[PDB]
């Protein structure tokens, strides 16, 4: 027996859904969402590190001139210094006294334990969801894991249940993403091979174990002092340094939705938007006979108490009559109100009682138990406690009835209203009546 | 590391008064989470006491060390609903106090509208069936006299 | 109030009654040790000061 519905995607929500098989008695399905985890899909652009500049000895030539060579390494500085007369601790070497000449060579290399502390430049689209649902129902618990796309079908105690692509098409996710440790970071990176000195990405490598390397530091070398072996160099300092310092917020601490960020692989979890359509299969064993269960007849309902809090804060009473004891499958037609249970205990008394959640001053939903019907109306009175530690638990709708006391004071006086425009229409329209009869 | 201690809150309508108690620089940190967020966070070194807003949606704050915490609102009030009209008027003003000014103002402004239409239909309904007989000396009929106040009470 | 002035209140000086509310929680010990953890909002009276 094929059934559809729509339920919303709030963690912990008690949707049940009602199935109405005419030939058979109905039944109560009770399914919630236990936890999401929104999976972007990532394709890896270049990975950030600390630099360690590497500065080889000088080469002091004692009476000569030396050349400098070009060299295919990242960021290579090499230059030559005319006339120096170095000196080390027991005298001065390079007995000529001005025909000497100094190389100074210095380059850029990754740092030592870039595989271990590393910032990584992403891009991601196309996010694909997942969830891990609880179904209960009859006597059969238990839950399960799907993927929320209409492409996956999981099988439930013989029932089959696939949960339809979500609503909408919203990701915390920009384009581009900058990850590094457990946190995620709405970044908009420079392309691999034009980076910046001084800021994220001075240096830039394809891949924690790739060799090539892209370094842009602005490293300089500067002519060395008299009477001195030093090699003196001036570079901008390191721009991952300093991306740790102000980088700014995350997105651990600005995502939207109340849905928390998390790493490795990145995904943003329990994350409450849009609706998720199911679509199910039942076999004919789920359901029971019509002569099997209870017949209900003479459905009254009425409400003792009516509070209209985020707890379940109305009670509701059902009246009837019955030939034999057994249970049935109750349910609100209208999601003004959420009931608690799905299924009730009947009995020869004729009394039963049910609780239920409504956020509405004057709520109107027709209730149901086992085949029969009633119609609940009710007035509610606010909440006195200003704030509570757990989610709401009905849908949220604060419109009142048509028969409520507002609505029926706007009746009355519109009506009088309307009688009073009536009349003055009709007078108008009997005085010229009676101009044209003569 | 150590667990800072949790603060005190102190519930408000739609706001927590919440007192900080740090023994070395902690962090805080809070966010309310709904469509568009509140976003702010802090280095709290010395005593201090904060004031932070929470809608119907809820939020959260990260205090330290410790897990977050999280807060909802409740459709509170302090109107009396199902009572006389201009108590159901400040219920539905303690809630969503934007759309209950705007609904209120254009019924009345339709109401007036409609009593003015009224008011009017009459008076030249009046004028025209008391027009034909106030242009000759006659008798203005007792009978109809009486039914419709003209201006002659009793002069013709 | 715990944290605030007079969070701990005698009659007189040598009175021997005493109202105190600090907010003091226990926690529960890590495993192997012996430490009797606990929590407490700091003095009101310092803070006053
Ligand atoms: C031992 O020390 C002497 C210096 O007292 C060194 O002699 C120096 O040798 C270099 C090159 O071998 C000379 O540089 C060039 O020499 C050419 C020669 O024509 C000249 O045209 C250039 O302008 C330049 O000066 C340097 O002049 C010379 N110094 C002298 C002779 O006083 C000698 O090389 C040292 N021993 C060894 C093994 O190096
Ligand atoms: C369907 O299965 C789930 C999971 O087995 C059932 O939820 C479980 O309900 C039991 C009974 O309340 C929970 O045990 C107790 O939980 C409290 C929570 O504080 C704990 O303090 C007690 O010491 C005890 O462990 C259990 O935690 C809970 N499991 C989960 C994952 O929430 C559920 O009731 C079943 N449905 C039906 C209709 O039986």
């Amino acid at each position: 027996y094929e059934h559809s519905t729509v339920m919303p995607n709030v963690v912990g929500f008690p949707y049940k859904a009602h199935i109405e098989r005419p030939g058979y008695s109905p039944l109560t399905l009770q399914m919630q969402v236990v936890e999401t985890s929104l999976e972007p899909t990532l394709n890896l652009e270049y990975i950030t590190c600390e630099y360690k500049t590497v500065v080889p000895s000088p080469y002091v030539k004692c009476c000569g001139a030396s050349e400098c060579s070009t060299k295919e390494k990242p960021d290579y500085q090499c230059k030559v210094y005319t006339g120096v007369y170095p000196f080390m601790w027991g005298g001065a070497y390079c007995f000529c006294d001005s025909e000497n000449t100094q190389l100074s060579e210095a380059y850029v290399d990754r740092s030592d334990v870039c595989r271990h502390d590393h910032a990584s430049a992403y891009k991601a689209h196309t996010a694909s969801l997942k969830a891990k649902v609880r179904v209960m129902y009859g006597n059969v618990n238990q839950t399960v894991d799907v993927y929320v796309n209409g492409d996956h079908a999981v099988t439930i105690g013989g029932t089959q249940f696939i949960f339809g692509p979500l609503s909408s098409a919203w990701t915390p996710f920009d384009n581009k993403i900058v990850v590094y440790k457990d946190e995620v970071f709405n970044q908009d990176f420079p392309p691999y091979g034009s980076g910046q000195p001084g800021r994220f990405g001075d240096i830039q490598s394809r891949t924690v174990e790739s060799n090539d390397l892209y370094a842009n530091t602005a490293l300089k070398l500067a002519r060395p002092s008299p009477g001195m072996v030093h090699v003196p160099y001036t570079q901008t300092p390191s721009g991952f340094k300093y991306w740790l310092k102000e980088k700014g917020t995350a997105l651990n601490t600005k995502a939207p939705f109340g849905c928390q960020i998390k790493t490795n692989p990145v995904r943003a979890m329990n994350c409450a938007v849009g609706n998720i359509p199911v679509s199910m299969n039942l076999p004919d064993s789920a359901f029971t006979r019509i002569v099997e269960a209870p017949t209900i007849i003479d459905l009254t309902c009425t409400v003792a108490t009516c509070t209209h809090s985020s707890d379940f804060g109305g009670v509701l009473t059902l009246t009837y009559k019955t030939d034999k004891n057994g249970d049935c499958s109750v349910h609100s037609h209208s999601n003004v109100a959420t009931l608690q249970e799905a299924t009730a205990k009947v009995k020869t008394a004729g009394k039963v009682t049910l609780h239920f959640s409504t956020a509405s001053a004057s709520p109107s939903f027709v209730v149901s138990l086992c085949s029969a019907r009633a119609t609940c109306s009710a007035s509610c009175e606010p909440p006195k406690d200003h704030i509570v530690p757990y989610a709401a638990s009905h849908s949220n709708v604060v419109f009142p009835d048509m028969s409520g006391t507002a609505l029926s004071w706007v009746q009355k006086i519109s009506g009088g209203l309307g009688a009073f425009a009536i009349g003055a229409i009709l007078v108008l329209v009997v005085v010229t009546c009676i101009g044209l009869r003569r | 590391v150590p667990m800072a201690r949790e603060p005190t809150v102190i519930h408000g309508k739609r706001e927590v008064t919440l007192h900080l108690h740090p023994d070395h620089p902690t962090l805080f940190s809070y966010r309310t989470l709904g469509e568009d967020p509140q976003y702010h966070e802090e280095w709290v070194t010395a005593a201090v006491e904060r004031t932070i807003p929470v809608p119907v949606d809820g939020m959260e704050y990260h205090w330290g060390n410790n897990d977050p915490v999280r807060l909802w609102s409740q459709l509170t009030t302090e109107g009396k609903p199902h009572g006389w009209p201009h108590q159901i008027v400040q219920y539905y003003y303690g809630l969503y106090p934007a759309a209950t000014v705007s609904a209120v103002v254009g019924m009345s402004l339709l109401a007036l509208i409609s009593i003015f239409a009224s008011c009017y239909m009459l008076v030249a309904a009046r004028s025209k069936c008391l027009t034909p007989y106030a242009l000759t000396p006659g008798a203005a009929v007792p009978w109809t006299l009486g039914i419709l106040c003209c201006a002659p009470r009793a002069h013709a």
